[PDB]
């Protein structure tokens, strides 16, 4: 699905990426279960597996 | 922007098959009337009797 | 260099080369540290420094010299088949570079089945080839290479088919009127080969604007069949959009729950996989801006509503301005019925000279340029507005609605009447259609009564 | 029917020019109402059960 | 035309 | 003309003996015909009866066997004369029309033609459709190509309808200009006209000077029943005897005047002058002829291109109802819906299956350049018919199924996209959004078909396999925008998008519910079992070299581009459906381990 998306919304993916490596580990679970839900969704290899 | 120089509207509308009126016809009434011949006196150069 | 070493049918082999170099590109970035292909590609085909590649300029050269020229239209498989007598081989092109298999598919053997595999593809121009070109072009590729067709027709509208048009104008008869339908179709045809006798024994007309014709009518289909292959792509990339943009579809609605509820309900659950409204929540404001921009660049697209046909159409009408296609004012100042001064005569006078059957040894006019003349004659007609014109003032229509009402078949001046008519209807029948076509795509004068004397 | 037949022997002793190439319109209504007279009369006597 | 030019 | 004569001569058969012309005209009006129509469904015999009636006269046995050679040559030579009339009116319809919409500034001084030329198509096609029913002496009575026939007269309806204001404008130029100066000059030249008869003249020659073409153009409606009534009433004064002022002397006065009325109807009445002439609402009553015509038409693919006809037809029905029958008015509408409806809709049908088969075709073609057939060319050079050539044209002779079907197509096409839209009984009806809905019914139908799925045999279609095959019908269908206005991204859009969902709108199963139960009953299953492993050199699942081999091969479903192609298939949502069902089966793992744990 990564690959997939990485040529049919560039913008997105490209989009999505820069949030999720950025995004400071230290924040609370909280919003950090929905960035990897959010990155999940477009197939990016999240530490930790929202839906599991 | 160097791309759209070439692009124009395409006129694209859905509608839904069948349309009805605002108002549906309504049946009338047969009103039995006798021959009249003093109808079109009121048009052009009409006679009276 | 491989690519620009082969024809453009190459373009499925150079595609699949591409995934594999990424392909090879994305294993060794797990250990390794390069930079993005997309990166790599761009400084390979100089794209980087330059609005256009090294891949759209061979695209552009190859429309220009070897495919326009060579390549034959198909309607009914919409395929494209090189000419059975090439007229063009000065393409020339550069001398294949010879490499190591690795720097190739990767061995020998791979190298052998990925050439079988795509060897396929050699002999002809689709769809495939078509949503190829796309893909690589983006959209700088298609806006460039349309305007240098669009600069390629105008040139040739305006020059060799300009004079051969004139000098055909010349020859043709100085008045022709549709005979009587008592003379038969015998009668008839011979009269229609006497008048025409001197168009048929010209030479130049199967060899140069035919050539011509056929180079202005593929120009005009890969412009079409280009844009439709955008089109779908635009739409295979909105389908894959709709969740980050909060587009869903129609949910099944059952009796007791309300269609609004169930779709309420459905955008709640989704709502985490939005992304311009989750980034404002949780984002830096560059990166919020960026994510705004990214999202409105992606929701817009050609597709939308959004037409390029029309332009072109316009262009190609806008670029006749010799009066010559229109000739003079009627006489009878309502139009033209006997004289031969329009365009549409000259048009009927050649479908005419190439729907006579041809003999064994000989090609036919599909054969060498299948449908791409009849497509440039009808776009010429229907921008002049003389279809309806052409469609009632015809030689072959008039012969084939004369042989249907007598019904005769005689050998008239080495001639078959049966196998030509039948030939007038099929080339009817496409003219028909395309004449159609045209104007989908593109879409008074009042007398004064007789005064007493 | 009754009207019809009073309007033939009004017409009858009028004594009438009938043209249809002069008066168009007075011979076309004539012959349209005696033609509409006898369809009318011919189907009414079609119909099985008026009895 | 001139991009042909230019790609010679 | 022909009902006219027939029945007033035998009403007045004692001329017949006498006169000499109207014996003629007798004789040839009964060869012309076999049939009459009493009333729109009614017919009445008239060789038969004007025998039986003319049996008891003393001496009318000359008048019986006229009446049988009348009959004879009639049920001879009619339906050939009929055809032969049909045959040169098609054409010359055709002609006209086409030259009329070349340049519609033609309409006002050939307007007569196009009355003309409806009058006779209008003729003929009741006289052949009440010929057909009934004398059934059986051919020359069907035909095949009353369909151009029919379209050829509502295009010059339209065109008619449409080009009124330059009509209105020449013939009120017309009258202001011509007409009225020659009736002036003319009626001074009378020797003595009465009180009445002067008014009416004055009358006339003061309204025909008063018209003036800046009312045309500026909306004003004109009315010019009291004219025709006046012109009626001073025929009617001066056609009796004992008249001042006969007309029997004054009949260029009478063809100048039927003029100037033409000028009038022309000017005011093209609505009514339209229903006059070319008025089909017969067909109505003859549904069953109806019908089958309008199959005959479909079957025929040169002849489709005109069965838009029947359905504008179906507009005609409402101008039968008279004001002392108002029941008649809601059956007849209604049923004119209904005809025209279920027409629509066998278009749209003929439409779509036309669409599906060549579909079909362009994924035949397509599949034959797959890396499978390719086999046989890497062996033949290790161990030492092609795409492309049945699109080369020797001759346009020879005909395939593809062209074939495509001319189909075209045709239909353009039958379909012939009007916007149009009313019938007040009613708003769109052709085009009856095949949009139908292409999108098919389009889902296929998708799903296409999988190939077999429950009892676990068998299902290769993602690459069903995307090629749905990359095909995309392609077929956006070629469809060519011959129609229709919106086929947003098709896409709404047909596609739905099959990412678990399952559609209509309620039923989509690909990415089959797909996600066929890996989770089949491939990872069998996993368990030791027949397959997972590669991590492939990156894909390989069937182990045991004894049993199973009926798939997990390298051809988990294989990269395999994964790649399901993916594309499916989408984000399939893939989270996925992704959920497979943390519920290791969800429910992790609890059967937890009792292990504990205990």
């Amino acid at each position: 699905l990564r690959d997939v998306l990485s040529y049919h919304i560039p913008f997105l993916v490209s989009s999505i990426e820069d949030f999720k490596d950025h995004i400071p580990r230290e924040t609370d679970m909280k919003v950090a279960m929905n960035v990897y839900e959010l990155s999940s969704a477009a197939g990016l290899p999240c530490e930790i597996d929202p839906a599991l | 922007r160097e791309i759209g120089i070439l692009t124009t509207n395409k006129n694209t509308s859905r509608t839904h098959k069948i349309i009805a009126p605002a108002n549906l016809e309504r049946p009338v009434r047969y009103i039995r009337k006798p021959i009249d011949y003093t109808i079109l006196d009121d048009i052009g150069h009409g006679v009276k009797v | 260099g491989r690519f620009e070493s082969e024809d453009l049918t190459s373009i499925v082999e150079l595609d699949g080369l591409l995934e594999i170099n990424r392909m090879t590109h994305k294993l060794l970035s797990r250990y390794l540290t390069l930079d993005g292909f997309d990166a790599m590609f761009r400084e390979a085909n100089h794209n980087v420094s330059a609005p256009y590649g090294r891949i759209t300029l061979h695209v552009f050269w190859e429309l220009n010299y070897d495919f326009l020229p060579n390549y034959c239209y198909n309607g009914s498989t919409n395929r494209f088949v090189r000419t059975v007598l090439p007229f063009s081989q000065e393409f020339q092109r550069d001398k294949q570079p010879n490499a190591q298999p690795q720097y190739l598919h990767g061995s020998k053997a791979l190298n052998l089945a990925y050439s079988s595999i795509y060897g396929s593809y050699r002999n002809f121009v689709g769809p495939p080839h078509f949503q190829v070109i796309c893909r690589l072009l983006g959209y700088q590729g298609i806006a460039v290479v349309m305007e240098e067709l669009l600069k390629v027709v105008k040139s040739l509208l305006q020059g060799t088919i300009l004079q051969y048009v004139k000098t055909l104008m010349e020859v043709m008869p100085k008045i022709c009127r549709l005979p009587r339908h008592e003379y038969g179709s015998p009668g008839i045809l011979e009269f229609f080969h006497h008048q025409l006798k001197d168009i048929v024994e010209y030479a130049e007309l199967k060899t140069v604007c035919f050539q011509n014709l056929r180079e202005v009518g593929n120009a005009i289909l890969f412009c079409l069949l280009i844009e439709q292959s955008l089109s779908l792509e635009e739409v295979c990339d909105l389908l894959h959009a709709a969740p980050f943009q909060n587009i869903l579809p129609r949910v099944h609605v059952k009796e007791g729950e309300r269609l609004d509820a169930k779709m309420k309900r459905l955008e709640s659950k989704y709502a985490p996989l939005h992304l311009v409204p989750l980034i404002e929540r949780l984002g830096t404001p560059q990166q919020i801006a960026i994510a705004r921009e990214g999202d409105l660049l992606t929701k817009e697209r050609l597709c939308c509503g959004l037409s390029m046909f029309e332009v072109i159409l316009t262009r190609i009408r806008s670029f006749l301005d010799d009066p010559i296609w229109r000739g003079p004012l009627p006489s009878n100042g309502v139009m033209h019925v006997d004289e031969c001064v329009e365009f549409h005569r000259l048009w009927s006078a050649m479908q005419f000279v190439y729907c006579i059957p041809v003999g064994t040894h000989e090609f036919t006019v599909e054969q060498c340029f299948g449908d791409g003349l009849h497509w440039a004659g009808c776009m010429i007609i229907v921008l002049l507005g003389q279809q309806r014109r052409f469609a009632v003032l015809d030689f072959c229509y008039h012969l084939l609605k004369v042989q249907k009402h007598d019904g005769k078949d005689e050998i008239i001046k080495n001639v078959p009447l049966k196998k030509m008519v039948e030939r007038i209807r099929k080339f009817q029948i496409l003219n028909d259609e395309i004449i159609t076509i045209l104007d989908k795509y593109l879409k008074v004068r009042c007398f004064q009564p007789p005064i007493h004397q | 029917k009754d009207h019809v037949c009073e309007l033939l022997n009004t017409i009858d002793v009028c004594q009438v020019f009938f043209d249809i190439t002069v008066n168009f319109d007075l011979t076309k209504n004539y012959l349209d109402l005696i033609i509409t007279y006898t369809t009318l009369m011919i189907l009414l006597s079609r119909i099985e059960e008026r009895k | 035309s001139v991009l042909l030019e230019a790609i010679r | 003309m022909e009902k006219w004569i027939i029945f007033g001569f035998i009403l007045c058969h004692g001329i017949l003996n006498t006169d000499a012309t109207a014996l003629n005209l007798w004789k040839l009006a009964l060869q012309s015909s076999s049939c009459l129509s009493l009333f729109r469904d009614e017919v009445f015999h008239i060789h038969k009866a004007a025998e039986d009636l003319f049996v008891n006269i003393r001496g009318y046995n000359k008048r019986i066997n006229d009446i049988r050679e009348c009959k004879e040559a009639a049920v001879s030579h009619a339906g050939s004369m009929h055809r032969e009339r049909r045959k040169f009116l098609r054409s010359a319809l055709k002609e006209l029309a086409t030259v009329l919409s070349d340049q519609p500034g033609l309409l006002g001084p050939k307007a007569l033609f196009v009355f003309m030329a409806l009058s006779f198509a209008r003729d003929e096609i009741i006289w052949l459709l009440r010929h057909a029913d009934n004398m059934p002496k059986k051919d020359d009575f069907i035909d095949k190509h009353i369909a151009e026939l029919i379209f050829y007269m509502e295009e010059l309806r339209a065109h008619v309808r449409k080009y009124g204001p330059v009509m209105q404008r020449y013939y009120v130029q017309y009258l202001s200009g011509f007409d009225a100066v020659v009736l002036n000059e003319l009626v001074q030249n009378l020797s003595v006209c009465p009180e009445d008869e002067s008014i009416i003249m004055s009358s006339f020659v003061n309204t025909m000077t008063s018209l003036s073409v800046k009312q045309v153009e500026d909306g004003e409606v004109f009315d010019f029943r009291g004219m025709r009534l006046d012109w009626f009433r001073l025929q009617a004064y001066t056609s009796v005897s004992k008249a001042s002022l006969g007309l029997a002397d004054h009949r260029e006065l009478g063809k100048m005047m039927n003029t100037i009325i033409f000028h009038t109807k022309m000017v005011d009445s093209l609505v009514e002058m339209l229903v006059e002439t070319s008025d089909l609402s017969i067909f109505c009553f003859y549904s069953r002829a109806f019908e089958k015509m309008f199959q005959q038409c479909l079957e025929l693919p040169s002849q489709s291109r005109y069965s838009i006809a029947f359905p504008l037809l179906c507009t005609h029905f409402m101008s039968c109802t008279h004001e002392l029958c108002p029941e008649e008015r809601h059956h007849i509408g209604d049923r004119s819906l209904s005809l025209c409806n279920m027409f629509l809709d066998e278009m749209a049908k003929q439409a779509r299956n036309l669409i599906t088969d060549i579909c079909t075709e362009q994924c035949t073609l397509s599949d034959q350049l797959l890396p499978k057939h390719c086999a046989k060319t890497i062996s033949q050079a290790v161990n030492k018919e092609k795409p492309g050539v049945e699109s080369m044209r020797k001759n346009r002779l020879v005909v395939t199924n593809l062209d074939k079907l495509h001319t189909a197509l075209s045709e239909l096409c353009f039958s379909i996209n012939y009007v916007p839209n149009m009313v019938v009984w007040e009613h708003t009806f769109t052709p085009r959004e009856y095949l949009t809905s139908h292409l999108e019914i098919r389009f889902t139908k296929s998708i799903v078909g296409m999988t190939m799925y077999n429950q009892a045999t676990q068998e299902i279609a290769k993602p690459s396999e069903l995307l090629t095959s749905v990359r095909a019908y995309m392609t077929v269908l956006q070629s469809i925008e060519n011959y129609v206005q229709i919106d086929i991204t947003r098709v896409f859009n709404n047909v596609l998008l739905q099959q990412t969902q678990h399952l559609d709108s209509h309620g039923e199963p989509t690909i990415t519910s089959l797909y996600t139960n066929w890996y989770l009953e089949t491939l990872l299953r069998q996993v368990s079992n030791g027949h397959i492993a997972y590669f991590p050199a492939m990156k894909a699942f390989v069937n182990l070299p045991t004894e049993n081999e199973l009926t798939f091969n997990a390298e051809e479903y988990s294989d990269i581009s395999e994964m790649r192609s399901l993916s594309e298939l499916l989408g984000p949502y399939g893939m989270k459906f996925l992704s959920e069902s497979l943390m519920w089966h290791i969800s429910s793992q992790v609890a059967e381990l937890k009792k292990l744990v504990v205990e």
